[PDB]
């Protein structure tokens, strides 16, 4: 699943036994209940531009 | 950077400026509050290891605006496979003596997982390359941080689209080509060590390091970047390790 369109994950993807897939996030983010989206948990998460984010 | 534009202040917040005795040395990429990724070749001619400074939140070299944060570089980690004066394995991992403070102007770039970088990021066509390097080949360096959007090429396509120059170094699996062959846009030697940053679903990641090329924006040639995906596990293991006395450290690769 992960090899195809990142398994639908916004960030990291792990393949499991069968058609099972777990999305994951970089530190400073949490996975949403959709199981694909990553939301920041810190004021300055990596790879985001504050002046553009706050705009 | 040749043929780019000024990166608006705060829009390249992971950009690092490396200084030796206050003189511009190289670029770098902040990946968390204490670690910087740069190019190993930046350090081939260093003698005064204690005079090496990393500057975060830098934008304009002619003025101090208060957003700049300077830190001494406590450690420079180079893979054992890197040979000074050669092109392969061009990566260095730097530990800052004290963490930088994250602010609107100082933010780390995400170091991606290897699988995500190889299967997804490697297929994003365009990425940004940045630095205070030469504005032209054999020209002056920039006072304001510059940024350029470059397309990535498969190595087979890079070699077929390139002008066959004698004694040219091989493009290994630890490198990738990005840029243009028309001589209008490229990163330059003074941008060495700087980020090649890739956007994916609202987040930016580290995919490359400004490494080498034939001149700067030379017709028939592309920029060559260190393929960061090959070093993820090597970087992660070192970031979890205790500091060791002495600035330079050669660490086994793989
Ligand atoms: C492993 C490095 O291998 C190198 C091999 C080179 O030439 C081959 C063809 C043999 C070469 F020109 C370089 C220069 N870098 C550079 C970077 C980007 C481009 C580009 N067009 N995108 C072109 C050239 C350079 N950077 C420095 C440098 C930079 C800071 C502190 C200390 C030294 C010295 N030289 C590096
Ligand atoms: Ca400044």
């Amino acid at each position: 699943i992960c090899v195809n369109e990142n398994g639908g994950c916004e960030q990291y993807c792990s393949d499991h036994t069968g058609t099972k897939r777990s999305c994951r996030c970089h530190e400073g983010y949490s996975l949403l209940a959709d199981g694909v989206s990553c939301t920041p948990t810190v004021e300055y998460p990596c790879g985001k531009i504050p002046i553009l984010e706050k705009r | 950077i040749v043929g780019g534009k000024v990166c608006p202040k705060g829009e390249c917040p992971w950009q690092v400026l490396l200084l030796v005795n206050g003189a511009q040395l190289c670029g770098g990429t902040l990946i968390n509050t204490i670690w910087v990724v740069s190019a190993a070749h930046c350090f081939d001619k260093i003698k005064n290891w204690r005079n090496l400074i990393a500057v975060l939140g830098e934008h304009d070299l002619s003025e101090h605006d208060g957003d700049e944060q300077s830190r001494r570089v406590a450690q420079v980690i180079i893979p054992s496979t890197y040979v000074p004066g050669t092109t392969n394995h061009d990566i260095a991992l730097l530990r800052l003596h004290q963490p930088v403070v994250l602010t609107d102007h100082v933010v780390p770039l995400c170091l991606p997982e290897r699988t995500f970088s190889e299967r997804t990021l490697a297929f994003v066509r365009f990425s940004l390359v940045s630095g205070w390097g030469q504005l032209l080949d054999r020209g002056a360096t920039a006072l304001e941080l510059m940024v350029l959007n470059v397309p990535r090429l498969m190595t087979q396509d890079c070699l077929q689209q390139s002008r066959k120059v004698g004694d040219s170094p091989n493009i290994t699996e630890y490198m990738f080509c990005a840029g243009y062959s028309d001589g209008s846009k490229d990163s330059c030697k003074g941008d060495s060590g700087g980020p090649h940053a890739t956007h994916y679903r609202g987040t930016w990641y580290l995919t490359g390091i400004v490494s080498w090329g034939q001149g700067c924006a030379t017709v028939g040639h592309f920029g060559v970047y260190t393929r960061v995906s090959q070093y993820i596990e090597w970087l992660q293991k070192l970031m979890r390790s205790e500091p060791r006395p002495g600035v330079l450290l050669r660490a086994p690769f793989p």
